[PDB]
């Protein structure tokens, strides 16, 4: 039995109404909902389609019959942001789960702050070179980093990571690392971090020269 | 009501491991239990069901014949024994208590199971310090470690604001992780700031203290 949830991700501002969909391959015996806030186990939210778990707030509603069930919130809240999962039991294995709906919190556009860090002295002694770029507290989520050495773009050996939405800010941050051999790193003087975001037409640039530091 | 899973670790492909769930604060022999696992790639997947009697068992089509679920009622303990482990078996595993309608009211904290050929390796931690005035950003780079998870703390966890820790990314059998911390200029370098990284698998405990540098 296949449960299909749409949308995969959505953004809701505070004081907004939001609804989510689970679609079932075959008529379902039981439809349940869970809430997961990342880094913890999923929590019980709604059982038997319409019934609130003790401790869930009133705004949430559970509905639908047959093949289509829905989860809605009356008014969006900051605390509400989480992944929501639908689950079913038809009296026969397997018991089955949705892909899940990720609910982001909508907020004002923000521009990243960029920091570039040269390789550490210990790392050099160890015989390797790493350069890191931090892109901190920006919205919305999609973002680009480009690395330049001595004015020349390098796309190879770069790893990028994203946080989820910040607890207080509601923003995102990204981290970029460029990894070189020490000898190679010593080939070139200037290392540049270029970050491109929807906030600005022009990229935000940070750099250092291996000389001077 | 509490449920505590245990028995997780790093496992060889084709290996066998056993997990346990300890149940407290309810009449155990009364209820059915489930195993559920989660992977970021494939999310939430049901594994198996065992009745209060043990008379009724259900197995996920994927785990059939390689996994056996059992319970010990006097103990209050739930068991999942895994054999012929594959890469797809890598997940976080939760024990759950079955309720009418078969929804789960109570979940365990989980144990992480990783199945890989790759060798255990300890992280090397590098402090990241600003290059040569109204704010300061610092970083810890933790790289070349297998497997997850690592724990990064700042100042023993005393410092928790303006902290970003980024999920690890795995390249060629090794994970890279980083963290950035932002504090006011009066704060650093005047008062001390340190990066504490813990790798359980290697038993590694390491501390790096950020130092301004110049030659
Ligand atoms: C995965 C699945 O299919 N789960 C469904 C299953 O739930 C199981 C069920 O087990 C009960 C339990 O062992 C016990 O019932 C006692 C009490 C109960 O403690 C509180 O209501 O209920 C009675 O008073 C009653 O009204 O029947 C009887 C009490 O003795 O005993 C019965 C036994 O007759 C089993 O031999 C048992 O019910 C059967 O369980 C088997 C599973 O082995 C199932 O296949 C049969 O169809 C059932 O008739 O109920 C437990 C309960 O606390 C929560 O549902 C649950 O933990 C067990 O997993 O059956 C549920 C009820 O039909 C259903 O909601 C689940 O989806």
């Amino acid at each position: 039995i296949v449960l299909s949830q749409s949308p995969a991700i959505m953004s809701a501002s505070p004081g907004e109404k939001v609804t989510m969909t689970c679609s079932a391959s075959s008529s379902v015996r039981y439809m349940h909902w869970y809430q997961q806030k990342s880094g913890t186990s999923p929590k019980r939210w709604i059982y038997d389609t319409s019934k609130l778990a003790s401790g869930v707030p009133t705004r949430f509603s559970g509905s639908g019959s047959g093949t289509s069930y829905s989860l809605p919130i009356s008014s969006m809240e900051a605390e509400d942001g989480a992944s929501y999962y639908c689950q079913q039991w038809n009296g026969y294995p397997p018991l089955t789960f949705g892909g899940g709906t990720k609910l982001e919190m909508k907020r004002a556009d923000a521009a990243p702050t960029v920091s570039i860090f040269p390789p550490s002295s210990e790392q050099l002694t160890s015989g390797g070179a790493s350069v890191v770029c931090f892109l901190n507290n920006f919205y919305p989520k999609d973002i680009n980093v480009k690395w330049k050495i001595d004015g020349s773009e390098r796309q190879n050996g770069v790893l990028n990571s994203w946080t989820d939405q910040d607890s207080k800010d509601s923003t995102y941050s990204m981290s970029s690392t460029l990894t070189l051999t020490k000898d190679e790193y010593e080939r070139h003087n200037s290392y540049t971090c270029e970050a491109t975001h929807k906030t600005s037409t022009s990229p935000i640039v940070k750099s250092f020269n291996r000389n001077e530091c | 009501v509490q449920l505590v899973e245990s028995g997780g670790g790093l496992v060889q492909p084709g290996g066998s491991r056993k997990l346990s769930c300890a149940a407290s604060g309810f009449t155990f022999r009364r209820f059915g239990m489930h195993w559920v696992r989660q992977s970021p790639e494939k999310g939430l997947e049901w594994v198996a069901y065992i009745g209060g009697g043990s008379s009724t068992i259900y197995y996920a089509d994927t785990v059939k014949g390689r996994f056996t679920i059992s319970r010990d009622n006097p103990k209050n303990t739930l068991f999942l024994q895994m054999t012929s482990l594959r890469s797809e078996d890598t997940a976080m595993y939760y024990c759950t208590r079955d309720e009418t309608g078969s929804w789960f009211a109570y979940w365990g904290q989980g144990t992480l199971v990783t199945v890989s050929a790759a060798k255990t390796t300890a992280p090397s931690v590098y402090p990241l310090a600003p290059v040569c005035g109204s704010s300061v950003t610092l970083g810890c780079l933790v790289k070349g470690y297998f497997p997850e998870p690592v724990t990064l703390t700042w100042n023993s966890g005393s410092l928790s604001s303006g902290v970003h820790t980024f999920p690890a990314v795995l390249q060629s059998d090794l994970y890279t992780l980083s963290s950035s911390v932002t504090v006011t200029s009066s704060t650093w370098p005047s008062q001390s700031i340190t990066c504490n990284v813990a790798h359980p698998a290697s038993s590694t405990k390491v501390d790096k203290k950020i130092e301004p540098r110049v030659p």
